[PDB]
């Protein structure tokens, strides 16, 4: 998830027209919400045991 | 360890990597001479720094 | 086309003396111009029908 | 010899210059003056229904047509 | 963390600001001594 | 894949850049020719001559985008390259937190492309009626002559 | 407060329409003027 | 847009 | 006749900006106001409460 | 003169315009523009009547 | 009998809006289409026309000839590539006042 | 050019100063002076 | 020239103390990182007794 | 044209005033054909990623 | 999705006549209400749900 | 000579980021562009009075 997110951010300092709405960008948030979710259900697993 | 000491020789591949081209294609550039063919007219601005 | 058929008539204008008399082509570029107008009118219906399904 | 002694004693300078900024633009021949009514045109009881706009106060002359005048 | 997160975000922020201040240096060492020499 | 787009797109906007080059150089020394004429219908030179020399101008106005393009776009391959080079486990990956949510952007890809295009599509159609000015001149010349 | 403004920004163009067309009937008058004096 | 005070 | 054609010129021009203005009120005038009229209302939007 | 003064007239923290030593403004306008732009093209063709009508 | 009835009606409503797509998409195509094949056999009317009147004139009168090719060149434009397309008539500025 | 070239740059550094006003200054002083130039040849 | 030499002069100076702060904000990034990891050593140990 | 003369033509950014779709029928591919790769090679990419 | 097809149309208009102004800034700022209630309404009914 | 220089700039403007290397060539390089630029008018020049 660390490593998802430093790709995320940098992006948002393209100039003006370079600045692009991309598969990379929203397929990210997407990878970066479904890891947290996992990592919640890892902790339940956890408590179970 | 293992993991750490192939991830290092992965990183210096690379780079060993890109000096064989830039020196295979300079090797194989040099060989021009004056009344040659292989060679144009490029009217290439000499922008070549960032 | 319309602004070509507009200069056009715009320059039309610049007839001389007994040279202003009725032509066809004038009459030609009007039902250019309504055409368009019509062509218009059917497309703009278009559109709204299509926003309002969507 | 100046103007007077009146304009020159009694001049003072170096004031605050030019009138406050207006923070927005504004045009006299079609802006009306808002009013206590205005702001709350929805919430008054003498207040007709509000269809058009640039002028709450208008009256929709709606309902008062008759079948053989309703338009 | 949070504090380290602070320091993170200066760390962008002036490392991104020094692209552009080389930007600069590069147009006007670029510009100046090539087109104006002499008269 | 993003990177190799720009790639592709920049060697097209290299190509078409130097046209206009030796189209100005050439220009150029048709002005000259008329001075020259000057030296060796008048008013006709003097006034192709101005308008010849307002070509001049717009030909290089003409350029200030592309120049413009490609300086920009660059910039971004700076960033992609990173991008493209980040790695787990590397030096700069750090914990910054909460843009994720965040969106301000103006660029569905197509439209991006084809701005590109407009760029060059003014560019070319400059370029050709800058060739049939020139012909004009030297049969003009030629009819001088 | 949209539509507010938006209805403001259409009648300012509807006045400008105005004006345009007053200035081209006597721009045509101006003409035939000109053409009976030349 | 800028002056060179800021 | 050189300011007949210059009066000539400013008339072109009198029609072009003409035909601008009424693609642009016919644009305006049509397509906002009449898509805005589907706006929903306030007690739907507070959820039918 | 005239372009130093206007070139120093908009330079604060608000949107800019696209105006610089050459080039071409980008299309979008802004008011006073559109409007200064009208005033003018008004006033051409107005002071074009009178100076036909001074030789008439 | 409310669980089907319901998930029946969702069900045709659904295949009744997909209809409707497919075929409001054919109407606009062919009405772009249509719109195209009348717009250009008009303007060869046009185009015929014009030539026929160069051909009287052929047959002040020089001044008419120069609007006449001032304005044929014009036409091109509508068909002619952009890339291509420049005029070729009268960039002789006559105008002076301004 | 040098003027073309001073426009290149971006962001913060967009800053209109005593240079650019010195580069329309030597403009306007070529062109008034070379107008002069053309009248005392007519 | 006088003036662009003056810009030149400024701009290096900015420079160069944006640089050394970069330095200086990288290398205490390192330290508050060690001093994290100390920390989440210390706690296993606490639980143990 | 910068000064004494300026035209205000409206030239055509060519996406529609074309046939860029292409057949066994439309393979003769005439000279006139406003087929700059610019578009349409990327558009084949473009469209492949797409699908 | 109305003031996004409301701001195509707005741009959607001829050379000679276009224009910033209110309904423009005004529209951005009705999306970005949107947007906030948006997220706003996901995590009440979060908390609801909890 | 012109055409030679060119075309080695050209072809030295391939190099993979960090190889892509300033050094004194480019500045020679250059220098023989702007020389025989000169010597390339001069000898115009000179055509015209021959």
């Amino acid at each position: 998830l660390k490593v998802a997110q430093t790709r995320l951010d940098e992006r948002t300092r393209r100039p003006n027209v370079e600045l692009c709405r991309d598969m990379a960008q929203l397929r990210l948030v997407n990878e970066v919400y479904e890891v947290d979710e996992t990592i919640q259900t890892l902790q339940q697993r956890l408590r179970d045991s | 360890q293992i993991r750490l000491n192939r991830e290092h020789k992965e990183s210096c591949e690379m780079n060993w990597s890109d000096k064989v081209e830039v020196y295979n294609i300079d090797d194989t550039c040099s060989r021009y001479t004056n009344e040659s063919t292989q060679v144009q007219f490029y009217p290439h601005s000499s922008k070549f720094e960032e | 086309p319309l602004d070509v058929a507009i200069e056009c008539l715009t320059l039309r204008e610049s007839r001389r003396d007994i040279d202003v008399v009725r032509d066809p082509v004038e009459e030609e570029l009007l039902k250019e111009v309504e055409v368009i107008e019509a062509t218009k009118k059917v497309l703009q219906e278009k559109i709204s029908q299509a926003f309002q399904h969507l | 010899e100046t103007e007077s002694v009146t304009h020159h004693d009694y001049r003072v300078e170096l004031v605050r210059a030019a009138p406050p900024a207006s923070t927005k633009p504004h045009d006299y021949r079609q802006e009306q003056p808002e009013t206590f009514w205005i702001q709350r045109a929805a919430r008054l009881p003498g207040v007709s229904d509000i269809r058009t706009l640039d002028t709450p106060f208008r009256k929709n002359c709606s309902f008062s047509t008759p079948v053989p005048l309703s338009l | 963390e949070d504090t380290l997160q602070s320091l993170a975000h200066t760390k962008a922020t002036l490392e991104h600001d020094l692209a552009v201040k080389a930007n600069t240096l590069y147009i006007d060492q670029e510009k100046c001594m090539s087109m104006r020499n002499s008269y | 894949e993003r990177v190799n787009d720009l790639a592709f797109w920049k060697s097209e906007i290299t190509h078409e850049l130097d046209e206009m080059i030796g189209e100005t150089n050439a220009l150029t020394d048709i002005k000259r020719r008329l001075e020259r004429g000057l030296i060796e219908c008048q008013e006709r030179m003097r006034q192709h001559l101005d308008k010849a020399n307002a070509q001049l101008a717009s030909d290089r106005s003409a350029q200030h985008e592309l120049e413009k393009d490609l300086s920009d776009k660059q910039a971004a391959l700076r960033i992609d390259d990173k991008c493209q080079h980040l790695r787990n486990t590397s030096e700069g990956v750090s914990y910054f937190r909460g843009v994720e949510r965040v969106d301000a952007t103006v660029s569905v890809p197509e439209t991006w492309a084809k701005f590109t295009d407009d760029n060059v599509l003014r560019s070319q159609s400059e370029r050709a009626a800058s060739a049939k000015l020139r012909e004009e001149t030297e049969n003009l010349l030629i009819v001088t002559a | 407060a949209v539509n507010s403004a938006f209805s403001s920004r259409c009648q300012e163009l509807d006045d400008s329409l105005q004006k345009l067309q007053y200035h081209l009937r006597k721009t045509l008058t101006e003409i035939t003027d000109q053409e009976h004096q030349i | 847009r800028y002056t060179p005070d800021d | 006749e050189q300011a007949l054609r210059n009066l000539e010129d400013s008339r072109m021009s009198l029609e072009k900006d003409i035909a601008v203005k009424t693609n642009s009120l016919f644009i305006d005038r049509q397509k906002c106001m009449t898509h805005r009229n589907r706006y929903p209302s306030v007690l739907q939007l507070a959820g039918y409460q | 003169p005239r372009k130093e003064y206007e070139v120093a007239c908009n330079t604060g923290a608000y949107t800019s315009s696209g105006l610089a030593t050459a080039g071409f403004r980008t299309a979008k306008y802004l008011r006073d523009e559109w409007f200064q732009n009208s005033y003018a093209r008004y006033h051409q063709a107005f002071a074009d009547r009178d100076y036909s009508e001074r030789q008439r | 009998q409310q669980w089907d009835e319901f998930t029946r009606f969702n069900k045709n409503r659904a295949e009744a809006e997909m209809k409707a797509s497919i075929e409001l998409r054919e109407a606009i195509a062919l009405a772009i289409a249509q719109t195209n094949n009348e717009l250009d056999a008009q303007r060869v009317a046009t185009e015929f026309t014009f030539r026929k009147r160069l051909r009287e004139m052929e047959s002040c009168k020089t001044n008419t000839l120069l609007l006449d090719t001032k304005c044929m060149d014009t036409r091109r434009k509508l068909t002619v590539p952009a890339e291509k397309f420049v005029p070729q008539v009268d960039t002789f500025t006559r105008t002076t006042n301004r | 050019e040098c003027l073309f070239h001073r426009e290149k740059r971006m962001g913060i550094d967009l800053v209109h100063d005593e240079a650019e006003k010195e580069l329309l200054a030597e403009v306007d002083t070529i062109l008034c002076c070379q107008e002069r130039m053309r009248q005392h040849l007519d | 020239n006088l003036a662009f030499t003056n810009r030149i002069a400024e701009t290096v100076d900015a420079k160069n103390k944006i640089h050394t702060h970069l330095t200086k904000t990288l290398q205490e990034i390192f330290q508050i990182e060690m001093t994290i990891e100390s920390i989440k050593k210390a706690i296993k140990e606490k639980s143990a007794f | 044209p910068m000064g004494r003369d300026a035209a205000g033509q409206v030239w055509f950014t060519g996406l529609t005033n074309s046939e860029p779709g292409d057949a066994w029928y439309k393979l003769p591919r005439a000279l006139d054909t406003p087929y700059r790769e610019a578009h349409t090679r990327w558009h084949g990419c473009f469209q492949s990623r797409q699908r | 999705s109305i003031a996004t097809d409301n701001l195509q149309c707005r741009e959607r208009r001829q050379h000679p006549d276009l224009v910033r102004d209110y309904v423009e800034v005004e529209l951005l700022k009705e999306t970005e209400l949107i947007r906030n209630i948006q997220e706003l309404l996901k995590r009440t009914i979060g908390q609801a749900v909890d | 000579p012109l055409r030679v220089a060119q075309t080695r700039l050209y072809q030295r403007s391939h190099r993979p980021n960090v190889e892509l290397c300033r050094d004194n060539a480019q500045f020679r390089l250059l220098s023989e562009v702007e020389e025989l630029n000169m010597s390339l008018r001069a000898l115009k020049e000179k055509l015209q009075d021959a």
